[PDB]
C-alpha cells in the first residue's frame, strides 16, 4: 500500500498493520577481472 | 573512403513526470463561511469528479517514474577496482564523499534546475510528495551504470555474464561494421578521445542557460497555473464585492443569494478550467515518459541500428543520469574523420570469369588494385579468399582487367616449386 | 479517453506488424530475452500476444585472450571468442559453448604481434596444411620408396 | 524458392502541421460598445489565458 515518500504499509503478522520502507531488489555483485569471461 | 575516425558524446534531456497536486471542495469557494457551503451543497457532485480526476493524475504520475526507472530487478554494484583498460569513468559513477550518493553530472543537473508562495496557498491547494524518493532513483541509475560496464548488454536478457571492457568495445565496433582489429591497434588513442570528450560535457551543461529548458518549463507551467488559480478569486464576477462575509453582513436573506450565486458560478467555472488544463498536460507528459522508457530500454540495454535514434552517427553506447522530473542520456557514438578520394570498379575478371568482393569494395591508388572495407582504409591484395566468382565477364558493365592472386597459389605453389626442384634433383641419379 | 485509446491501438498495431510477421532485433520490445516468434489472440476490446523467447541457462567462467601470436603474426577470430580451460586454448561461439581447435579457417592475421596488448602465445593448427599433408605424407613415403632401390 | 523479382513504388501521405490562428476578446464579445468592455474588465483574466 503506497503511503508516500518511500514509505509503504501492509497487513502482516497475531495480525496487525505495519509500515516500512520499500526494498528496490536483492543486492547482487559481478566478479570482474580483465582476463575472465562467462 | 575515410582514413580516420572520431568519438563524440551527445546529451539528451527528457521529462518524465509532473508535480502531483490536489484541491479542496469547499475551502476554495466558500472559505470559512457556513451559509455558502449550505447553498453550495445543492449544486450536485462536481468536486467529486474533480477529486477523482486529480487522484487519477497523481497515480499516473507515480506510475510513469516507476515504469521508466525500474527495468532491473537486481541491484548490481561496481567492483572496488577502477581500471577499465584505460577508460576513465570517474565522471559518472557515484561519489562516496558527498552525503548524497550522486556523481558530478547529477550534482550539476540538480544545481542548475531550481524549484512564501506555498505558505500563501492557504486556499485549499496542496502538493503531495512523490512515492519514489530521489535516493532510490539515484540508486537505480547507479545499478544501471554498474551493470552496463561490467557485463555488456547481457544483463538485459538473462543471467549477467562478465566480460573485459576492451573486448566489449571490440564487439561494439564489429557490430558497427568495421573489423575489431582496428580497436586493438588504436586502444591508447581511443581512450584519449573518450576521457577528454566526457570532460567537455561538464562545462557544456553550465555553459548556456537554455540547456535545461525542457525540465524547467514543467515547473514553470505548474507554478504559473497555481498562481493564476489563486489570483482568480479577487474578481467580483458582476457581484457587489469579492469578500463573501461583507455580502451577508450588509444584506438580508432575500437578494444576497443572487450575488453569492454569481460568485460561486464564476469560481466553479475557473476550477473546472484548471482541471481540464491539468488533464491535457498530464497526457502530454505521459507520452514523453513512454518515449523516454523506450529510449532507456533500447539505447542503453543494447545496441541500436535505427539511424539517428540514439545520437547522430553510428551508435556505440549510452549512459543514463537522473534530474529533477526528468532523465538525461549521454550517447557515445562514432563518426568518420577526414577522407581520401579513390578510383573504383564494380568487378574484376582475369581468367574469363568475373570476381566480386566477399565483403568490402575494390579500390585503386593509381597503378595497382586493392580490396578494402567500407568505413576504414586498409588495403589488401586481391585474393580468392577475398573474392567469389560467378558467371562470365561479358555481361557486367564497367568491369576492368587485372590479375587476381589466388591465395591457393601461395598455399600450394610454395610446395609445388619444392616438389619440382626435388624431381629435378632426382633426375640426375 | 479516445485519444489515449488511439495511442494504445497504434502501439498494438506496430506490435502485430513487427513481432508477428517477422523477427525483431529491438531489445525488450517483443518480450524479455532474445526473440523467436509471437502468436496473437483476441480478447474483448483488446489483443493478447504470446511471445516465445530464448534465455541462456547455467554458465561457466573461463580465461580469455584478445589475440594469438604464432609465427610472429597476430591472429584474430573470424567469428567467436578465444577461451581456455586451463591447459590449452579453443575458439567458441558467444551464446553457446562449443570448443574447437584453433584453425586458419577460424582466424585472420593482421600485422605483427608487438602492438596488441594482452596477447598470448600458442600454436595455430592451420588446417589447409594438414589438408595438403594428407598428400604430403604419401608423397614423402612414395619418394622414399622411389629412392629405396 | 522464387525465381524472379519485381520493384514497386508505394506512396504515403502524412500531415505535419495545422493552420495557426488568433482571437480577440473585446471585439468578439463586446461589439463596438464601451459599457460592455467596462463591465467585462471585472470578469478576471480569462482572456490572458486564452
Ligand atoms: C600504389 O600502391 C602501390 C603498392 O604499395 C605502390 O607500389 C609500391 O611502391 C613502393 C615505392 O617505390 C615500392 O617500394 C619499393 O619498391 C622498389 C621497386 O624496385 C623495391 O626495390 C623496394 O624494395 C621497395 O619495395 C613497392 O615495392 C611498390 N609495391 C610493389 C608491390 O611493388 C605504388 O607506388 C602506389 N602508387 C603511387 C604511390 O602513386
Ligand atoms: C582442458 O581441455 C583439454 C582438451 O579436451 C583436456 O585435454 C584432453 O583431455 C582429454 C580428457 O581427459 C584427454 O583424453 C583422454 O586421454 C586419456 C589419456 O590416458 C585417454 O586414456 C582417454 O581415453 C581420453 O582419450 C586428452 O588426451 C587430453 N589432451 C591431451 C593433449 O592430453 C584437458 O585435460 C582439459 N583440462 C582440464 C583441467 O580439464
Ligand atoms: C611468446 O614467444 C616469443 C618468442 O617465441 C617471446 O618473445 C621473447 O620474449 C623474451 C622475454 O619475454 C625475450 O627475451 C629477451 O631477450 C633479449 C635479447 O633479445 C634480452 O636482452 C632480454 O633480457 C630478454 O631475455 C626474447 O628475446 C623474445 N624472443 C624474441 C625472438 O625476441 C614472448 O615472450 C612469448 N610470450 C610469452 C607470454 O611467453
Ligand atoms: C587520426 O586522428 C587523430 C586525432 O586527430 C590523430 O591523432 C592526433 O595526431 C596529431 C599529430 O598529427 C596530434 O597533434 C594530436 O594530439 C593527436 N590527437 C590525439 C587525440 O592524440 C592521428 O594522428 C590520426 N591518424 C592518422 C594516421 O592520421
Ligand atoms: C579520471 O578523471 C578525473 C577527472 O579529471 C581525474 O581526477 C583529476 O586528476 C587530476 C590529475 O592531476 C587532478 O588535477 C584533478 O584535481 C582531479 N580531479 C578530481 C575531481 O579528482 C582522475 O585522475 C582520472 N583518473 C585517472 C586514473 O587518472
Ligand atoms: C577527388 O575528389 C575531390 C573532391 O571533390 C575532387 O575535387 C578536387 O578538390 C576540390 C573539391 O571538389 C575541387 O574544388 C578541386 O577542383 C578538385 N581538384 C582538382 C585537381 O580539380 C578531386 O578532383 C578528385 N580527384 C580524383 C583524382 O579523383
Ligand atoms: C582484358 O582482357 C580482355 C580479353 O583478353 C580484353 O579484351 C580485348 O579487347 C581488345 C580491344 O579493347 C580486343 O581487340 C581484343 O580482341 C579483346 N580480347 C579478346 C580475347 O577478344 C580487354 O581489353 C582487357 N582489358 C583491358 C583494359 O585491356
Ligand atoms: C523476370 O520477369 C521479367 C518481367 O516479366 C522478365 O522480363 C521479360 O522477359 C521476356 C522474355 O525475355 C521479354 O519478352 C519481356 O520484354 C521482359 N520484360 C521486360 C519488362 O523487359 C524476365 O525475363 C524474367 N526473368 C526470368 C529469369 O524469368
Ligand atoms: C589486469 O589489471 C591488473 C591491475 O590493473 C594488472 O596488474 C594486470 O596486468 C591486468 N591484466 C593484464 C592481462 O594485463
Ligand atoms: C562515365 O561517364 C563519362 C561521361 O559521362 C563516360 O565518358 C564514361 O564512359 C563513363 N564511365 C562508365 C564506366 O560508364
Amino acid at each position: 500500500i503506497p503511503i508516500g515518500a518511500g514509505i509503504c504499509a501492509s497487513y502482516q503478522t497475531s495480525q496487525s498493520i505495519i509500515a516500512y520502507t520499500m526494498s528496490l531488489g536483492a543486492e547482487n555483485s559481478v566478479a570482474y577481472s580483465n582476463n575472465s569471461i562467462a | 573512403i575515410p582514413t580516420n575516425f572520431t568519438i563524440s558524446v551527445t546529451t539528451e534531456i527528457l521529462p518524465v513526470s509532473m508535480t502531483k497536486t490536489s484541491v479542496d471542495c469547499t475551502m476554495y469557494i466558500c472559505g470559512d463561511s457556513t451559509e455558502c457551503s449550505n447553498l453550495l451543497l445543492q449544486y450536485g457532485s462536481f468536486c467529486t469528479q474533480l477529486n477523482r480526476a486529480l487522484t487519477g493524475i497523481a497515480v499516473e504520475q507515480d506510475k510513469n517514474t516507476q515504469e521508466v526507472f525500474a527495468q532491473v530487478k537486481q541491484i548490481y554494484k561496481t567492483p572496488p577496482i577502477k581500471y577499465f583498460g584505460g577508460f576513465n569513468f570517474s565522471q559518472i559513477l557515484p561519489d562516496p564523499s558527498k552525503p548524497s550518493k550522486r556523481s558530478f553530472i547529477e550534482d550539476l543537473l540538480f544545481n542548475k534546475v531550481t524549484l512564501l508562495i506555498c505558505a500563501q496557498k492557504f486556499k485549499g491547494l496542496t502538493v503531495l510528495p512523490p512515492l519514489l524518493t530521489d535516493e532510490m532513483i539515484a540508486q537505480y541509475t547507479s545499478a544501471l551504470l554498474a551493470g552496463t560496464i561490467t557485463s555488456g548488454w547481457t544483463f538485459g536478457a538473462g543471467a549477467a555474464l562478465q566480460i573485459p571492457f576492451a573486448m566489449q568495445m571490440a564487439y561494439r565496433f564489429n557490430g558497427i561494421g568495421v573489423t575489431q582489429n582496428v580497436l586493438y591497434e588504436n586502444q591508447k588513442l581511443i581512450a584519449n578521445q573518450f576521457n577528454s570528450a566526457i570532460g567537455k560535457i561538464q562545462d557544456s551543461l553550465s555553459s548556456t542557460a537554455s540547456a535545461l529548458g525542457k525540465l524547467q518549463d514543467v515547473v514553470n507551467h505548474n507554478a504559473q497555473a497555481l498562481n493564476t488559480l489563486v489570483k482568480q478569486l479577487s474578481s467580483k464576477f458582476g457581484a457587489i464585492s469579492s469578500v463573501l462575509n461583507d455580502i451577508f453582513s450588509r444584506l438580508d436573506k432575500v437578494e444576497a443569494e443572487v450575488q453569492i450565486d454569481r460568485l460561486i458560478t464564476g469560481r466553479l467555472q475557473s476550477l473546472q478550467t484548471y482541471v481540464t488544463q491539468q488533464l491535457i498536460r498530464a497526457a502530454e507528459i505521459r507520452a514523453s515518459a513512454n518515449l523516454a522508457a523506450t529510449k532507456m530500454s533500447e539505447c542503453v540495454l543494447g545496441q541500436s541500428k535505427r539511424v539517428d535514434f540514439c545520437g547522430k552517427g553510428y551508435h556505440l553506447m549510452s549512459f543514463p543520469q537522473s534530474a529533477p522530473h526528468g532523465v538525461v542520456f549521454l550517447h557515445v557514438t562514432y563518426v568518420p574523420a577526414q577522407e581520401k578520394n579513390f578510383t573504383t570498379a564494380p568487378a574484376i575478371c582475369h581468367d574469363g570469369k568475373a570476381h566480386f568482393p566477399r565483403e568490402g569494395v575494390f579500390v585503386s591508388n593509381g597503378t595497382h588494385w586493392f580490396v578494402t572495407q567500407r568505413n576504414f582504409y586498409e588495403p589488401q591484395i586481391i585474393t580468392t579468399d577475398n573474392t567469389f566468382v560467378s558467371g562470365n565477364c561479358d555481361v557486367v558493365i564497367g568491369i576492368v582487367n587485372n590479375t587476381v592472386y589466388d591465395p591457393l597459389q601461395p598455399e600450394l605453389d610454395s610446395f609445388k616449386e619444392e616438389l619440382d626442384k626435388y624431381f629435378k634433383n632426382h633426375t640426375s641419379p
